[PDB]
């Protein structure tokens, strides 16, 4: 695999 | 999805991906029924035997996606859950009866060319569309093969997969599983003598089994990917949650008025 | 009554997808 999503969402 | 195809872009704009925060991973499919409500299978969020019991903080919902792994900056939309609702009488102990669940978004998503809601059936539509022999469509980013040689390839597709299956006669369905099927279930798939194949598979759960009406030209969600025995096995069929029969529960939870 | 089931890139543009007909024919 997955490309990274903004960290804002991942805590 | 087994024996399916790549979907065309925006061919199923109500398709939602259920993403796990940590570790990052694909949990299941789902469908968008309104700017703020999502419908999935309960077993996606709660299944004790496999020791599975997620909560609003553990997940993310991703709408408007095509690719399985890419972060589609320009088209997808990532939302957080506010509250999750599981059918009070969902039976995870023996047959997965009432494998249904609703999820409330924190803030309404904005519809687009890649994000649009599917319709829920009414008594008439259900009555006339859910008939043995008629074909429905299934979609998801789930496994492409029941099993496969490790490291030689990738069991999961790059882009969203689609498959068209026919509904099967209750009698045929019942005589194929030692499991206790109920009135809140239905089956689909070709017969051994039919000359075609296809099935949903792990990772596909929560996806929608939809149908099209030639009179009003719109798509209706008749079922939810629920359970099965293997993937694409002969003389075996996939089971789906009967959305029509559970409609009052949805209605009760949603409370539009 | 809220718009639903009509795809922005298909129904709304008078375009049909590649396997849709398989569905409809199953009716007749
Ligand atoms: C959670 C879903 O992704 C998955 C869908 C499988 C679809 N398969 C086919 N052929 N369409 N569901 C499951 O894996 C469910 C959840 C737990 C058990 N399970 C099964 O489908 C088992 N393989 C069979 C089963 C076990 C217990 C109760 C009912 C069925």
């Amino acid at each position: 695999d997955f490309e990274e999503i903004p960290e804002e969402y991942l805590q | 999805i087994v024996e399916g195809s790549d979907a065309e872009i925006g061919m199923s704009p109500w398709q939602v991906m259920l993403f796990r925060k940590s570790p990052q991973e694909l949990l299941c499919g789902a469908s968008l029924i309104s700017d703020r409500w999502v419908l999935t299978a309960a077993h996606c969020l709660l299944y004790p035997p496999w020791d599975k019991n997620f909560t609003e903080n553990d997940l993310l919902v991703r709408i408007g996606k095509h690719s399985r792994t890419r972060y589609e900056r320009n088209i997808e939309k990532i939302s957080m859950l506010e509250k999750i609702y599981i059918h009070p009488r969902y039976n995870w102990r023996e047959n997965l009866d009432r494998d249904i669940a609703l999820m409330k978004l924190k803030k309404p998503v904005a519809f687009s060319d890649y994000i649009h809601p599917v319709c829920l059936p009414d008594r008439e539509t259900a009555a006339s569309l859910l008939q043995a022999g008629y074909k429905g469509r299934v979609t998801g980013w789930g496994n492409l093969k029941e099993t496969w040689t490790a490291n030689v390839g990738k069991g999961q597709p790059s882009v969203l997969q689609v498959v068209n299956l026919p509904i099967v006669e209750r009698p045929v369905c019942k005589d194929s599983t030692r499991i206790r099927i109920t009135d809140n279930m239905f089956c689909a798939g070709y017969k051994p003598d039919e000359g075609k194949r296809g099935d949903a598979c792990e990772g596909d759960s929560g996806g929608p089994f939809v149908m099209k009406s030639p009179f009003n030209n719109r798509w209706y969600q008749m079922g939810i990917v629920s359970w099965g025995e293997g993937c694409d096995r002969d003389g075996k069929y996939g089971f789906y949650t009967h959305v029509f029969r559970l409609k009052k529960w949805i209605q009760k939870v949603i409370d539009q008025f | 009554e809220a718009d639903c089931g009509l795809r922005p890139l298909f129904e709304k543009k008078s375009l049909e997808d590649k396997t849709e007909r398989e569905l409809l024919e199953s009716y007749i």
